[PDB]
């Protein structure tokens, strides 16, 4: 039972990190492409999150 | 000249519109290359 | 069957199709089975076997027995009525012979090779050198990881 | 491994193209007599040989 709860919590964790990662690098297409869109998140193409 | 400031201008707003469009299609290029 | 009929003994579906191709004579059918250490085996169906070869060949809902020739769409612009074959190692799998080699059934047939120029293939036996394709799929990662940088 | 089975004919074990259907009613019906053209098509019988 320890080892399933414990197995349980870290894939929740991984999952929300995977999520939060995912939201950060939000982006919305715009047919124009006049400018950026708005929804754009601020860490988009850095190094960091890949 | 104010046509030539005119359309140097005009022509600035496409070239941002053009450049724009492209840095979106890199952007989807990153989505797309992610999944 | 809404077809005349004439028994396998003289295997006039065989003989029209290798020899219409020109490729090769009759040929004896067997069912074929799966030999295999834990001993399964499930019966694909009476399919014909010539030499070493081993051409897929299915009954028909009205009894009738028929050499599974895939209708292919081809870039003649006509259906090229080709027989199949057997694919991968474990041989379980119908794969279409077309331009006189082996293809998976995956896109070509139905669709002119106007589209699809060229069809994906299944190796004959288990694929070569595994590690060194472990190495070619981090390759393969490695070629989207130069494009993402 | 794919291994060979020897097996007998299931039914009549029929082919695609055959012998050409259209004289072969007319051969069946080419022995004689007033009216001989058979209803539906012609198959095999063993009572008969």
């Amino acid at each position: 039972t320890k080892a399933k709860e414990a197995i349980k919590s870290w894939v929740d964790a991984y999952n929300s990190l995977v999520d939060t990662f995912s939201s950060l690098t939000k982006y919305t297409a715009v047919e124009p492409g006049e400018e950026a869109s708005d929804k754009n998140g601020a860490l988009l193409g850095d190094s960091v999150v890949r | 000249a104010g046509q030539a400031i005119a359309n140097r201008f005009t022509a600035n707003i496409k070239g941002l519109t053009q450049a724009s469009r492209n840095a979106n299609d890199g952007i989807s290029i990153a989505q797309t290359t992610e999944g | 069957v809404k077809n005349v009929q004439v028994a396998n003994a003289d295997l006039t579906e065989a003989k029209a199709a290798l020899t219409a191709a020109g490729v090769t004579g009759t040929a004896s059918v067997v069912k074929m089975s799966y030999t295999d250490n834990n001993g399964k085996t499930i019966d694909g169906g009476l399919a014909v076997k010539v030499g070493d070869d081993y051409y897929s060949a299915t009954q028909n809902k009205d009894g009738s027995i028929s050499i599974n020739t895939t209708k292919y769409t081809a870039d003649d612009g006509t259906s090229k009525t080709a027989l199949n074959k057997l694919g991968g190692a474990d041989g379980k799998t119908e794969v279409v012979s077309i331009g006189g080699k082996t293809y998976a059934a995956s896109k070509a047939e139905g669709h002119n090779f106007k589209a699809q120029p060229d069809l994906a293939e299944a190796a004959a036996t288990t694929t070569e050198n595994p590690l060194q394709k472990i190495d070619a799929a981090l390759a393969q990662v490695d070629t989207l990881r130069s494009d993402l940088g | 491994k794919v291994s060979d089975t020897a097996a007998t004919v299931t039914g009549y074990a029929d082919t695609t193209i055959a012998l050409d259907n259209s004289t072969f009613k007319a051969s069946a019906t080419g022995l004689g007599g007033t009216d001989q053209k058979i209803d539906g098509d012609l198959k095999f019988d063993d009572t008969t040989g």
